[PDB]
This record gives structure tokens, C-alpha cells and sequence, in this order.
């Protein structure tokens, strides 16, 4: 990979940096330490905040948005480390921010960043 | 067939002899002019309305009809939360079972029973002709058959798109019609980003065919008694609503002052709010919201009053892993979230939005 | 053939395209197995580490838990816990130090005890397996002192609390043979029994010598408690067998894992965890290179297996990498597992042929230390 | 040009040779100078973080500072203290969070002051210099909190105490400018001006706006308290610049650090802390590459220096390597410093003829922010 | 660069790991985090404890004792990571044994390793 | 000719007329058969010395002069840590001001006066010849000439060969001539990783040429006082041993229960040990700076009462950074450093280790 290059989203494996719904992410896929693609890790702690990313599906042409969500708790996984910024915003617009450690709500008051997750929740 | 039995109800809807001295239909307290809510005020004002015999009030504020064909039949879903039903407390299972109550409920439209609106069916050739082209010969003659027949049509009137049409804003914005503005579209980031996403949204995650901003599930957001309406109502300074614990065979006390999400749709019509009326504003209704989010002086007020929200009325089974969200709404992105809430009017209410 | 990631696509695709609605939530881990596997990350002695819990029959992270500097993992033989003991200080490497064993649920990893360990007892050395031990009926934890003097300290798991330190003689390593129970290996060449009661001075026995002072005995010896069995190998690949079983040690015939041939060309073990035994199949596997005498601590590329009545070789397998540790699981046809260090990577091999079958990458740091639960 | 590893070995040798005896002990850092500068490594939003302090000149490591979750660094101008606010957990990543301020000697690096900070109000965020600022005394230390409201924290150094948190409007950043009085960026697209005391309601003026809603200020602007000069670029390289110097706002006109043509063929800014500034020869240096809009944290490997009065265009560098973060040094002939997140490494070159010096490798896992002091 | 290969010192650079008097240092070298050869960082605090190795000195032919000693209260440095075990024994023989950390002695009872220095001690 | 200053320094030595009553010489109290330390047995056994006068006991133990030459002048170094000189508490600056004071103390050889001094070696005519040879005709006619000569004889004797002659085991080892044995090279291992390399070393680092295992420094280590050899001294129950503070112009109460560190060579026949003799075995010495590691029986109980060490005799001051190491001897450590203590006797009392 360029890194530079204009980022190219697949719908076949949802461990890689180019996965669709991954267009925003900046941390972790939850899904290498013991999650899935839209669950929190046994031991952490599901945020109730997130953020949210207009995100292009090459399965149905579609844009879908998706509000991310933290997994909180636990040290950061350190497996599958992605950093995506797709129509991200600086930080005095938060509700597109992804540098912001959006654990609040979480169970417990975890704040500690460990993965994040990719659900969907609506078409743009 | 479907087409008559719906303008069997349609007549039915707006038919003051279903009320025992013939002074209240359906559509006297669900008022097409109101997105279906009652525009009348009582001694609390409009949080709750006045029955057929002119004095009895209700202690629940009438809700919308609108969209209410959308809500699933009452059930227990795998996660063991109970979703769906009807009434704030969803003690009738779905449409048909809600219609016939109204009738017999004294603080209501107050008929002694059965027979009694069956003998006002009778009475009216055009009901004879259109209950037996639908339901058989003598069906106005057995008091159970009539009432049963009634309630069917009135359900099926209710699941016709007059009630649920999706004309709003957000539905012509969704199907690329129009645009938002900065503001509404500020509102609408911040609804699917908040916890206003995690119950007022038909789904967890993916998307719905047709939102109705409610994932009809019961909570307990912690409101206090409305003391204006618990007084009109007379039943009682002692009274408690148990909401979803009152729906006969729930006995569980985790389900003790929990009610059906609301549908925000026409919501910026609809004023007042909540489940007994208690708020004229929807702006106060959003901050009502912000209560347990946080330690701050300014939470704890109710700024149409000036005084705290109060107490709640059941103080155990608060939705907290929801509410306590660590984020308080500042007065932007209220006035972007009323904005928002306000693009979820149908179309044919849009003159209504001014007042 | 299709990943793992790839059948996550496919499944998340699949339920979009079906309108199926799913709650997000905390998964918990399927069910302790006999191939579930952990691997701790001392992470070349930074101040917090951390433990991956591996499906290896899969080759998939499953969960993982949070350690503090240079922690000691136990898995209990039967499935129903995991625990470590752990250290912490006020102000992330500096300050208050804070001991603690927490035991957590193997299933949601939530902690279910938290037993603070007072005057900071622990041994903060890079980490031996058999540093800290659980006692056959799972009940105590037994962890070792090494500072001001060689202690052992009683944990009780059952009631939540630190009951007190055994005072032993020179003597490191701990291998528990009942509740109230354990052996030692002594500075001068014997094993110490200790045995102790909830209050009073430990009993305490050795055996007769067993090696000679030019004859080095590994930090990593193989211990299996159901088989009473203790493993230990030499610097020159000589291996040990001590029988615990009856309650007493009783030593076995010695065997060379590498021959006298290969011993002259330079063969030796090496590595970090050098041997694994498994149980049911009474037979032992060694980390071994051609390697300088003074380059034990090294990866190795090769593993000899042998039967351990006999010392007959069964095996000698290329691994193709570099690996630091091995470890086998205790079902049949059981798989070895090899972990490097330096790739920080599982390779997950079938025992029997020595194929390599998957692998489990991005382990932390500097990952060390491969545990496994003997559950049949 | 022989290394620092070689000299030493000769002077080792030399000792050695001529029987020298010395006494082990703990060293001093040099005296903070115009060359020293700090590399925070917030380590991917791991739990435990480091910082490197470090002698430009010679490029060699001369200190480290351990720091907890996220912390935000701070070093005083006059080379007097250097300061962070950080964040740690009972048990490495859960259970009681603790935030506080300590600030180090720059000798030493020895804790001086340990502070705590009540009710955890300190904004976790991936690591942005002007988030947590000291006044121009050195007296105050400001902190951003986002939960659950927007508002600044104020902590009195010199007596060693947190003093209150200000409610602020939706305004993010903290530039200050008296002892009394910092400005903040606001989502309206103004700046506001807080001047606060140590109770009551802050008084807050706004600018006019400056900037539309489409046009995106980065999270990493750079600010010269001596100068007052707020250096603020965009996604596009267009660069606002606001004097602050009267004690209120004064917009100068905005310069393009990319030509037209450059732009029309994808040039951009990007990385971390993309943009320097440098007060004595008012000069501007900003990261710069070929890239599609929305990559713009990824590395760059070219800057622009451009004059800050006229906009005039000074020179266009080759870095030759992947770069996310820049500085300068404050003195005549200063180094440019150019940090690589994915090399780890610090590169330092000369900013006038922009050729790679020296380099300093090895600096943690993902070192993202390069911190000077402006001594002159 | 053959990690089993007989350890082969040399006497030019003390930042790299065959310097002749790292012949069983086990960490990283204190010069490469702003210590020297026999000297801690500032920050840290030197333990008294020590390990021993014989480590032969190529430039003169002489092998000199090296009493290892760790500088302890940071968390470990990163810079410079070695490990040789030049007669090195396991943890029962600890006197030359150097997984353990030998933090004892050291000021405010600092116990965590940040790095190690190299100091002669004697003749062997 | 330095071999003759040398020369009458081993007359004077031995010579008892340097006594006011004429019963004891250096070598008296330092015995070349004992590693020049003091076999008799007093009031407080082998603990203190007693004077030329019969009665009177000193309060401090009699050190060996063995390697004493290799000692620095005292000095205080960059450090801030005095060093070097003579006596337990360096009030001596070198061994030719240390030598005219046993020679006037009235608890040793009494003798009143630097005249009484001269008046016994003028009556000597190898003295007369000696000494007239080397400081001039009529050096021992002039009390402060004389005395002051005498001083220089024996301080030149002191600094021969056979005071340091460096052919222990220790240093036949080192040469490559020997090897330790297993249990003395575990202790010479154990020696030079736990603090003791600390304080009974010459170097911080590097190689010394001529170790005698002290660094000249002044620790205080916490001894209680020895009861019976305090009464025998006669300086009262009330009286402190400071130390090094005792030292004139020395003010700084941080110096105050500091004793300088002794050189280890010979310490094997030269018990008991510490500054008031109190500890009799080896052993014993050996644990008693355990005292500081631990709450386990070797190391607060004294083995030789089998009750507990005792309070310091100055609570302050005490060397708690090099003694509070966190580890604590066992039983087979100590036996192993006595072992290797025991290289270090000299050649010629290889026959008493016995
Ligand atoms: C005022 C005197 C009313 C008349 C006449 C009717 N209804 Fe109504 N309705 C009223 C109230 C106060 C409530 C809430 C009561 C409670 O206990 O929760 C309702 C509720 C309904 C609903 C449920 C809608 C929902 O839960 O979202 C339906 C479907 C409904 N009402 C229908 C209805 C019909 C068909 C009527 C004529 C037969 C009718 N109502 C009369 C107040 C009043
Ligand atoms: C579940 C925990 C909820 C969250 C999160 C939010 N809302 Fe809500 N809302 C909820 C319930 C159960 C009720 C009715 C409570 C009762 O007993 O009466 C409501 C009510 C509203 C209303 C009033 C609607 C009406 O009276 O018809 C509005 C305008 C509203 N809610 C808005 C809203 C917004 C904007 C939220 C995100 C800030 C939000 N709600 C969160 C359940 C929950
Ligand atoms: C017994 C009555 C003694 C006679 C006769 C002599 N000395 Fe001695 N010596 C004695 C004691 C009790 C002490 C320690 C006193 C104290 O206060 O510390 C000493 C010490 C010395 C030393 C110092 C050695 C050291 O500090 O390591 C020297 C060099 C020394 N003595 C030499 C010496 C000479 C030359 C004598 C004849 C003139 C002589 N001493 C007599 C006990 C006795
Ligand atoms: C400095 C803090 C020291 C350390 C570390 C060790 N020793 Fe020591 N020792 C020290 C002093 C100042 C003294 C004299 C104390 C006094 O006031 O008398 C000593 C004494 C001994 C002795 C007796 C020597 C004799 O009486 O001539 C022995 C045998 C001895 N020391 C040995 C020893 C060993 C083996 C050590 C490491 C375990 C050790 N000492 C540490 C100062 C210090
Ligand atoms: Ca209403
Ligand atoms: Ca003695």
C-alpha cells in the first residue's frame, strides 16, 4: 500500500484496514481480540457514545453510516491497528472526530481505549 | 374488502353514539386536526383529557395514533425485553384488543357494556348494511359479535395511510428529495451519534424500511407525578403508576414505572409530553433527558418551572446504562435536536409547526 | 481455505442483506477446552503486560486480560478459573507498589477476586511458570519470595484472602502435590517437601542429591500435576524424571535427548519454555539447536520427541521458524504449540507429524509463555 | 565522524588503560538548552506512554519521563520545569481513575509537584499540544475537559493546588495570553477570548468569524506564546494566521502554502502536527505531499517553508523519509526536527538547506509529538 | 547476525550488544537512554544488588568481572535491547543468573527495570 | 638508608623502654605472631587491651597494622565523604602522627611526657648511633626531635614488606598460581555482588593493584555497645564512642557513630571483631550486618546470646542505604564468605587458621 493513495473499500474480509465499514475507524478492529464485527471482547465494556462515518459499500453501491462504538476498559489490543479518516472532521466538530477516546457511558466509567466496533445504523 | 372494512371504521372513528350521552367519538380525543391528540383543556390543562360524562379525567396524556399500526403485537423478545402492544403501559396487545376499551371505560366514553353498543350499531341503518356485508347477518345482534366487529374495523382504519403516511422532511430528505439544513442536519448527527439512537430507532443496528423512531420497548426514564393531573384524575395522593407492571400477568417488579418508547413522529405536535403530560415544551422534554447524565446544577432543573424535575414517581429499574451517557446536550445541539425532531412532522401538519 | 475474517464478511453481508437486527454487546468466550491456549506477554519487562486466551483449534484470539509488571498465570486444571498474581505501582512504574492475585471467570474474564498480597512479596523475575501454582483441588495459590529470603506465600482462593508466608530453606520452584503439599529444588542439588498446615511451622524433607553441581537444571522444567510427574532438563539436553505420584519423590532412570554424536556437533536445547510432556501419552518434547554452550537462551528451529519410560527418540521435526517456547495440548491427538518471540507470533502444529497447521500473529510484545489446562 | 558509541568505548578504554576510577551513580541531564528537545510517544492508546528527552546537537537521548493514558506534555519557554497532565487506573486500564499534574525538574527529572485533578475531568484524546497550556508566567497550568460539558481546568503551580473548572461555550483549544485570559477556537467559526479569575463568571468575548463551516482547521495548529502569533492551517494548506499580540484578536491576511497548480494535482498537507513555526525568523514550515483529501493524518515526506509576512515561498525540502510530525528549534540556525511515527525515529535537519544531520532511533511505538522550548 | 553462533566481543561501540563487557546483560544498555557505560539516567534510581559475568576484553587479552547493576523506577527503556548469557546459570545459582530483576537496595525501594550499566569490579 | 630508617623503626618496635614502666612495647598489644593484634585476655576477654600500668583497659578494639600503609592521609574527599587516616575514628592524618600517641596515653604506655621519650632512647647507644646517623649528631638530646624521629622509624617500619607482603591465598589466586576451591569461590562470588563490595573495596570500579579490601571510608553500622569491655574501660555508663565526629575539627553530626571501614586481610585470626571487640566469631560479624535485611532469625538475634543485637550505641547516621539491601544472608552464604575471608591470611598465619 501507498498510504497516501485514495482509500479503496472491500466487502470480503473484515480484518483488514480497506474493509468497507472500516472507513473511519482509528484504534483497533474488535473483532481480532475476541469480538466480532459488532460486539465488544469478553472483560471490557461496551460505550454508549460514538461517531459516526458515511461509508461506501462496493457490495450495493450504497452509502451507509456508521456510528462507531469503543470497547472500554482494557490496554489497547495491539492486533489489526487502523487508522482510516474518511470525511473525518477536526475535533471541534466531534460528532465526525475518530482522535477522541469515545468511551463515555461506558459500564464501570471505563475510559481506557482497547478496540472499537462497526455497527450500522442507517443509509446516508 | 380491506378497503371497506378501514371505511367501516372510518365512520365508526368519528361516531359520538359509541359514547353512553352521545357527546364523544374516538376522534373527539385523537384529533386529525392534532396529529390524532386531544386540543381540549381540562382542570390540568391538556395533559390529560375529559370523558362523556364532562368531569371524569383520565391520569394518562392521550397519545398519537399516528403510526400506531407500525408497533408489533405485545411479546417478550429473546433478550427478555418485553417490545410492542399498545397504551402507555401496553396492557392491550395490539390494535384490535386497545379499541374496544375506550368504549367501556367509564372515564371515558363510559358505556355500561356490550349490548349497550351493540343496541347504539343497531340503531343506525347504514351500520346494519355495512356490518353484515362484512361480518354476516346477525352480527349486530350478539352484543360479543358487534363489539368484536367494531373493534376490527377500528384497527383496520388505523393501519391505513391517513394515520401513518411517511411524508415528513426526513422521509422526502431519505429518498432524496430534499436537503436538510446546517441545523437539522446538525440535529440529526447528533440523535445517531447520542443515546436518543439507542432507543428512539426501530433497530439496533442496520436499517429500518420504515422508521418510526421508537424501538417500542418500555423504560423508565425516572419522571415525577404530575400533581395537576393525579388531582383531576382522583385517584389518589397514594397512587402509584406501575406502568408495565399494571398490564395483567406481568408480575416481574423490574418492570414497576416503565412505559413504551413513543414514536417521535409528529412529536413537535403533539405537546404536551411524557406519559402524563407533565411537560408543555419539547425542548424541556429533550432536557429531561440530560437528568442523570451528569452532577451539574443546571441537569437537576426543570426550566419551565424553575424548580427541580422532582422525584420520581417509581424510583427503581431506571434506565441508567442508557441515560447515564457521561454527555450533557448543550443549548445548541438542543436547538439542533428540536430543529431535527421537528423535520419528523407529516406533511399535512406542517402548518401546525408555527403555533 | 476462506479466513476467518473472510466468513465474518460473508455473515455480516449475509444479515444486512436479510434485515436481521442483532443486539451489540459484551460476546462472552465460548467454553474452556482442551485446545483452548494463553499465552503471556511479558513484553520484555515493560511495567503492564498482557495474556492472549487462544482457541487453537481455530487459531483465534478469543479474549485476553490485562497484567501489571511481570505476572505470574495459572490456569486451573479443570476449567473453572483462571488467575494471576500481579503488580502495580501509583504512578505507572514508580510509588507505591501494590501486589494482588485476581482470579477471573474463564468464560467472561470478569474478576471474581481481587486478594491483595501485603509488603510486596512477589519474585519480579521474567517469568517461570512453576514461580506460582495452584494446589491440586484448585483452593490455594502458592507464589514464590525470593526478597529479603526464599518464602513461599499461601493464597486462599476459596476465602478470598492472604493467609501467610512459608519460611523455606535455599530452594526455588514450586510443584503442589495436594492441598497442603508442595516441592522445592534446592540450591544444593536435592528436592524439599514442604508440607504445611493453616497455622504452625511447615514440615520440611529432602531427598537424597540428584545432580551434580556442574550439571545446570533449567528454569523452565515441565511439571504435570495430575501425572505427579516432573520433567526437567540440563543445559546438554539430559533429562530428568522425578515421580511425585505416591506423595514422595522418587527419581526415575535419566535420559539424553540428544544422541553422543549430535551432543559432539553441537546440539543443545535452547530457548525459553525448552520442554513440554503430555500426559495421557507419557512423552517429551525439547526446543534443540546447534548452538555455542553459552547460547542457551536463544530460539531454537528444531524439536526432538521421545517416549519418556524409554527415552527411545520418536520424532525430530523442523519447525521453520524461530521458536522461544513450546507447549502441547493434553487431549489426543493433541497439537504443539510454538511461539517465537521475536515474530510474536503462535504456530499451532499438529504433535504427531510436526506440520505447521495455523498460526496466530501481532502477540503483543515480546510474548513468552504458552499455558494450557489438563481437563481430561 | 565517529559515533557516540565509539567515543565512549574509547574513552572507556582510555579509563581502563590509565586506571581510572569513577563512582556509579545516577547523571544529571545537561542544562536545558535552545537544542534540547521532547518526543511524546502516546504509544497507539496504550495505557503506559513514554517521552524522550533528548539533546538535538548531538542527537542523543538524554532522559525519559514515564507518563500514564494520553498524557499532554507542557515545557516552560524559559527552560525552568518541564510538566504533564496524565491518567492512571487502580488495575493498569480498569477500576479508579486518577488524573493529576506532576511537574519534573529539567535536570533532575525528579517530581517536584504531584497534583491531583478532582472528579477526572481531564480529556482523553489522541495527543494534541494545545489541549493542556501554561500561562506565560510559567504560574498556571490549563487543561480541556469535553466530559461532560466543555470547560477548563485551572491548576496553580506555584502553590501546588487545583484551583476550579471554567464553563466555557463549544470551544475547543487553549491559547494563553496573560496570566488571566487564553483564547479558544469555537465550532462557530470565532475565536473566544476567556479571561477568568479564581471565582465567579468568566467574562467571554467572541471575535467575528473567520473561516467558513467547509473550510477544516487542523487539530494541530501551531502557537508562539512569545510572539502571540496562532498559526492555523487547513486541510487545504491555506493558512490562517491571528496576531494575538495586543492581548485581543487581529486577523492577518491568510496565506497558500501550496500553489494553485500544486493543488489542481492533489498536493495537501498532512500527518500529526503538521505545521511549524519559527518566532526570530518568522518563518513558517509545513508537512506536505501528494495525497487523496481524506488521508490527512498519513505521513508526508516533503516541507515548504515560506515567509510568514509575505507568504513568499523559501523553500520546498526532499525529508527522504515518512514524516507525521515537525518542529523547530527557537535559536539561530535552528534544526528542523521531522518525528516518524512509523520509523520510530527522530530526524533532525538543518531547516536552512533542509539536509538530514543526524538521527535518534528506537523512540517507543508510535511517537507522535515534538515539543521545544523558546529560551531567546 | 547467527543468534546461536558463539558470542565473538568486540571493543569499539558500548551501544551495540557484542560490546565486550555486555557478555551477559539481559535488557537494554543504560548509554542508550541518557546513562553511560557505568552510570544511571537521571530519574531513576541505581540498585545496590549486582549479577556477575567473567566477560574476555579482545583489545588487551584479559577477562574482567562485570558486576551488572540496574537502574530501577522507569518503566523499561526500549533503547538498545540485549540479551547474552555468557556463564550464565539458572535462578537457583543466582549470583549469575540475570532473568531476575536486581532492583534490591535501590533508593524510594524502586523495583521496576528501566536499564543496565556495565561496571568492572575486578580480575578473573 | 631507607632500609636503615626502617631498620631502627624494627628496634623501636619491640622495645619496651618506650613504656613508662617498661612492660610493653608495640608489639605488646600488636603481636607479629597474632597478625599484630592482641592475644592476652582481660577483664573483658580479647575485646580491649590493657595499658603498661597493668589495670587499665582502652575502650576499642586493637586493630592489625598489617597493610595499615597502604591507608590514605585523611582527607575529605570530592564526595563529601572523609577518608582515609588512622585509629577506628581517623583522628591520626597518617601513621607518622598515629605513632606518638600510644606512647603518651596513659591507659596505654604512659609514658608522661615527649622528654620521659627521649631521656629512654639517649640512654640507648645503638640509638644514640642509629638516630644520629640519619636526623644528625644531638637529634635525641631535643625531646621534639627525638620523639618526632622516633615516630618516623616506626612509621617507615610500618610501610615494609613484611608488614604487606601480599602472598595470601586471595593474592596467589589472582596471580594464576592457585585455584579458589568450590565453597571459597562461591564466597569471593558472593563477596563481590552483595554490598559488601561496597565498603570493603578499594574501588567504586576498575581493578585495584594492591587491594586490602576497605575503601578508607567511615560508616556507622549500628553496634550496640559491648557491656563488659565499656565497665572494663572505665569511661562510665554514660559515656558515647562518636567516632569519626570525636576526630578534633570534625562538627558535622552526620559524623557522629562512623568508624572507619577495616581492612579485611587477616580478619580471620584477628578476632573479635568490630571497634569494641564485641562479637567473637567470625560468623558473627558476618550476620550482624544482616541486622538491617529482614524479621527473621538471622538477622535480628545475636547467635552468640541468642537474644537480639541490642539498640545502637548512636541511633543516628546509620548506613542504611548500603546496609537496607533487601536480601538476607542464609546460613550456607556466610559459610561460604568466611571461607573466603579466610584467603585472605597471609602467608605466615596460614598455621593459625588451625
Ligand atoms: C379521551 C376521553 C379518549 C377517547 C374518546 C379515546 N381515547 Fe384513545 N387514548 C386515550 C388515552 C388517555 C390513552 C392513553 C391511555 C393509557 O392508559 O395508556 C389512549 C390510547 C389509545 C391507543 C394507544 C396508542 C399508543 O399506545 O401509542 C389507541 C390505539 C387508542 N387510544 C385508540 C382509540 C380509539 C380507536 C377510540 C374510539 C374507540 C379511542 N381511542 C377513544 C384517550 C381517549
Ligand atoms: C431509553 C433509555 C431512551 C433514551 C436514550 C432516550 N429516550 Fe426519549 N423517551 C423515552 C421514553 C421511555 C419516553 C416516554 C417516557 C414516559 O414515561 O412518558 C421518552 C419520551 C421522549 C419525548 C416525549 C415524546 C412524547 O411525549 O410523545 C421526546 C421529545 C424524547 N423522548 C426525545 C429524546 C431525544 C432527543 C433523545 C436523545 C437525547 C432521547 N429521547 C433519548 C426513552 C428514551
Ligand atoms: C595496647 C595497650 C597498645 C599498645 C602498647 C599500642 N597500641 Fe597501637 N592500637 C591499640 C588500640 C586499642 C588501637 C585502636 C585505638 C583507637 O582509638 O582507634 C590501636 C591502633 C594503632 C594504629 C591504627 C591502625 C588502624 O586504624 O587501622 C596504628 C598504626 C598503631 N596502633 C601503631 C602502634 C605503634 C607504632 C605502637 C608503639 C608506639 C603502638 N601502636 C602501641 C593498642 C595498642
Ligand atoms: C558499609 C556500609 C559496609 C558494608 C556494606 C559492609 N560492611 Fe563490613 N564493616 C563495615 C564497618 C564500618 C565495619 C567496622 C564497624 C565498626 O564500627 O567496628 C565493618 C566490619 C566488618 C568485619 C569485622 C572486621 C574487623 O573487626 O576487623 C567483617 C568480617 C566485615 N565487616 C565483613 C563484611 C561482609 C562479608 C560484608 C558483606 C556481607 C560486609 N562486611 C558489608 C562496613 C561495611
Ligand atoms: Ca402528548
Ligand atoms: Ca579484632
Amino acid at each position: 500500500t501507498d498510504p497516501r493513495a485514495k482509500w479503496v473499500p472491500q466487502d470480503n474480509d473484515i480484518q483488514a484496514c480497506d474493509y468497507w465499514r472500516h472507513c473511519s475507524i482509528d484504534g483497533n478492529i474488535c473483532d481480532c481480540s475476541g469480538g466480532s464485527l459488532t460486539n465488544c471482547p469478553p472483560g471490557t465494556k461496551l460505550a454508549t457514545a460514538s461517531w459516526v462515518a458515511s461509508c461506501y459499500n462496493p457490495t450495493d453501491g450504497q452509502s451507509y453510516l456508521i456510528a462507531y462504538r469503543d470497547c472500554c476498559g482494557y490496554n489497547v489490543s495491539g492486533r489489526c491497528p487502523c487508522l482510516n479518516t474518511e470525511g473525518e472532521l477536526p475535533v471541534y466538530r466531534p460528532e465526525f472526530a475518530n482522535d477522541i477516546i469515545w468511551c463515555f457511558g461506558a459500564e464501570d466509567d471505563a475510559m481506557t481505549y482497547h478496540c472499537t466496533i462497526s455497527p450500522i445504523v442507517g443509509k446516508a | 374488502a380491506d378497503d371497506a372494512l378501514a371505511a367501516l371504521g372510518a365512520q365508526l372513528f368519528v361516531d359520538p353514539a359509541l359514547s353512553r350521552n352521545a357527546t364523544q367519538s374516538c376522534a373527539t380525543c385523537h384529533d386529525p386536526a392534532r396529529a390524532f391528540t386531544d386540543p381540549r383543556e381540562g382542570k390540568a390543562g391538556l395533559a390529560v383529557s375529559v370523558g362523556d360524562d364532562g368531569q371524569s379525567h383520565g391520569d394518562r396524556n392521550t397519545p398519537t395514533l399516528g403510526y400506531a399500526a407500525l408497533v408489533p403485537a405485545f411479546h417478550r423478545d429473546a433478550n427478555g425485553k418485553y417490545k410492542g402492544g399498545q397504551f402507555w403501559d401496553g396492557r392491550a396487545d395490539d390494535l384490535k384488543q386497545q379499541a374496544g376499551q375506550p368504549m367501556l371505560n367509564p372515564v371515558e366514553m363510559a358505556m355500561p357494556d356490550r349490548a349497550a353498543v351493540a343496541a347504539r350499531l343497531r340503531d343506525d341503518p347504514a351500520y346494519r348494511t355495512g356490518f353484515e356485508a362484512l361480518f354476516g347477518k346477525g352480527v349486530l345482534d350478539d352484543p360479543e359479535r358487534a363489539f368484536d366487529a367494531a373493534a376490527e374495523a377500528l384497527a383496520a382504519y388505523q393501519a391505513t395511510g391517513e394515520f401513518s403516511p411517511f411524508d415528513s422532511k426526513y422521509d422526502r430528505v431519505m429518498r432524496g428529495e430534499e436537503k436538510f439544513t446546517p441545523l437539522e442536519e446538525f440535529g440529526y448527527t447528533v440523535f445517531i451519534t447520542w443515546n436518543c439512537r439507542l432507543c428512539h430507532m426501530q433497530r439496533k443496528q442496520g436499517v429500518a424500511e420504515r422508521e418510526t423512531f421508537t424501538n417500542f420497548e418500555y423504560h423508565n426514564i425516572g419522571l415525577p407525578v404530575n400533581e395537576t393531573a393525579r388531582e383531576a384524575s382522583g385517584l389518589g395522593a397514594d397512587h402509584v403508576d406501575h406502568g408495565l407492571l399494571a398490564r395483567p400477568g406481568i408480575e416481574d417488579p423490574a418492570q414497576s414505572g416503565r412505559f413504551k418508547v413513543p414514536s417521535l413522529r409528529n412529536v413537535a405536535v403533539t405537546g404536551p409530553y411524557m406519559h402524563n403530560g407533565v411537560f408543555t415544551d419539547l425542548r424541556t422534554a429533550i432536557l429531561f433527558h440530560n437528568k442523570y447524565t451528569s452532577r451539574r446544577p443546571e441537569a437537576k432543573i426543570n426550566p419551565e418551572t424553575g424548580a427541580p424535575w422532582g422525584e420520581p414517581e417509581v424510583a427503581r429499574n431506571l434506565s441508567l446504562a442508557e441515560l447515564q451517557s457521561g454527555l450533557m446536550l448543550d443549548d445548541g445541539r438542543v436547538d439542533a435536536l428540536v430543529a431535527f425532531l421537528e423535520t419528523l412532522t407529516d406533511r399535512r401538519y406542517e402548518p401546525l409547526l408555527e403555533e | 481455505q476462506e479466513t476467518q475474517g473472510q466468513a465474518a464478511a460473508r455473515a455480516a453481508a449475509a444479515d444486512l442483506a436479510a434485515g436481521q437486527d442483532d443486539e451489540p454487546r459484551i460476546l462472552e468466550a465460548p467454553a474452556p477446552d482442551a485446545r483452548r491456549v494463553y499465552v503471556n506477554d511479558p513484553a520484555h519487562f515493560a511495567a503492564v503486560t498482557q495474556q492472549f486466551v487462544i482457541d487453537g483449534e481455530a487459531g483465534r484470539v478469543i479474549g485476553m486480560i490485562d497484567g501489571g509488571f511481570l505476572p505470574n498465570p495459572v490456569v486451573a486444571d479443570d476449567g473453572s478459573f483462571i488467575a494471576h498474581a500481579s503488580t502495580v505501582f501509583s504512578r505507572i512504574a514508580r510509588g507505591e507498589r501494590t501486589d494482588y492475585v485476581e482470579v477471573f471467570d474463564p468464560v467472561t474474564l470478569l474478576p471474581t477476586a481481587d486478594i491483595e498480597l501485603p509488603d510486596a512479596p512477589r519474585f519480579l523475575v521474567g517469568t517461570y511458570p512453576w514461580m506460582t501454582s495452584l494446589t491440586p483441588d484448585g483452593k490455594t495459590l502458592l507464589f514464590y519470595q525470593f526478597s529479603p529470603a526464599p518464602a513461599v506465600g499461601v493464597v486462599d482462593l476459596e476465602g478470598k484472602a492472604f493467609k501467610r508466608m512459608l519460611d523455606v530453606p535455599d530452594c526455588y520452584h514450586i510443584f503442589p502435590t495436594a492441598p497442603d503439599t508442595f516441592f522445592m529444588h534446592c540450591r544444593d542439588g536435592s528436592l524439599a517437601k514442604v508440607a504445611f498446615g493453616t497455622e504452625g511451622t511447615p514440615e520440611i524433607t529432602h531427598t537424597e542429591v540428584f545432580h551434580p553441581e556442574d550439571e545446570f537444571l533449567i528454569n523452565h522444567p515441565a511439571y504435570s500435576q495430575k501425572a505427579g510427574r516432573l520433567v526437567w532438563p540440563t543445559y546438554t539436553g539430559k533429562i530428568h524424571q522425578i515421580d511425585l505420584s505416591s506423595g514422595d519423590a522418587k527419581f526415575l532412570p535419566a535420559v539424553e535427548a540428544l544422541t553422543e554424536a549430535e551432543r559432539a556437533d553441537g546440539w543443545r536445547p535452547g530457548g525459553w519454555q525448552q520442554v513440554a510432556y503430555h500426559r495421557a501419552l507419557d512423552r517429551i518434547y525439547l526446543l534443540v539447536d546447534q548452538r555455542d554452550e553459552w547460547r542457551h537462551k536463544t530460539a531454537s528451529r528444531f524439536v526432538v520427541v521421545l517416549d519418556a519410560k524409554t527415552g527411545e527418540r520418536l520424532a525430530k521435526f523442523e519447525m521453520g521458524h524461530e521458536i522461544d517456547s513450546i507447549n502441547v495440548s493434553q487431549d489426543e491427538k493433541p497439537l504443539l504449540y510454538a511461539l517465537s518471540t521475536g515474530d510474536k507470533t503462535l504456530y499451532i502444529h499438529d504433535a504427531e507429524s510436526g506440520e505447521e497447521l495455523r498460526s496466530v500473529n501481532q502477540l503483543g510484545h515480546g510474548p513468552q509463555v504458552i499455558t494450557t489446562a489438563d481437563m481430561g
